[PDB]
């Protein structure tokens, strides 16, 4: 905006990446409706929709954080810039990245959040039941004062 | 068995299982109604209130 941030240095290869965004244990985002269900209660035979998937599912993504982790695992450098609750769960998912050798300067705790919670009040409006967001997760609420500038400059 | 290892005596399992439904029906049946030289007496079986009760031992 204004000036740069830090100490100006050579920077170690390889390149860093920055992932921007929630980190969370799976939790595929993509879900639409497929044709083929399996029995609702067995698991296993949910395994052959693995080897004869929805054609949307076929190769899914993730949240930020996995791409991370393959991008280091992979012989890559990553950083991943997002808000994780200063309980248990947000230290279990930081753990997480670290052993994956994921640089989390980037991550910004939250002591008065529930990490992967969210506050909703359930309404019936016309007559169907329905939800709406009272208070975001901490994985939303990530501020512009909170980034890390020298993990963007990097 | 189409998405796990089957159980290793399920075929033993299926098989008597089979015999119980249909293997004593069908066999009960052809069972003679037995009728002496005279036709005085004729005895016969009502396969259908056939039963098995649990083993007491």
């Amino acid at each position: 905006v204004d000036y740069d941030d830090g100490i100006d240095f050579p920077y170690d290869d390889p390149p860093l990446v920055c992932c921007f965004g929630a980190v969370q244990k799976e939790f595929v985002p993509v879900v639409r409706v497929h044709d083929n269900p399996m029995h609702p209660d067995i698991y296993s035979q949910w395994k052959m929709l693995q080897w004869d998937p929805p054609e949307f599912g076929r190769a899914p993504g993730g949240p930020p954080s996995n791409v991370a982790i393959s991008h280091v695992r992979l012989g890559g450098r990553a950083a991943f810039m997002g808000k994780v609750g200063g309980d248990d769960y947000g230290e279990e998912l930081v753990l997480m990245m670290n052993k994956e050798r994921v640089q989390t300067r980037g991550v910004k705790f939250d002591e008065g959040a529930s990490t992967a919670c969210t506050r909703v009040k359930i309404k019936f409006e016309d007559g169907k039941m329905k939800a709406e967001t009272v208070k975001e997760p901490p994985e939303d609420s990530l501020l512009a004062s909170e980034l890390n500038l020298a993990v963007l400059k990097e | 068995g189409t998405s796990t290892i089957p159980g290793f005596n399920q075929i033993q399992f299926e098989g008597f299982y089979r015999f119980i439904d249909q293997g004593l029906i069908e066999e009960l049946s052809k069972f003679p109604k037995i009728e002496d030289i005279d036709h005085e007496i004729e005895f016969q079986l009502f396969v259908e209130t056939y039963q098995l009760v649990e083993p007491l031992i």
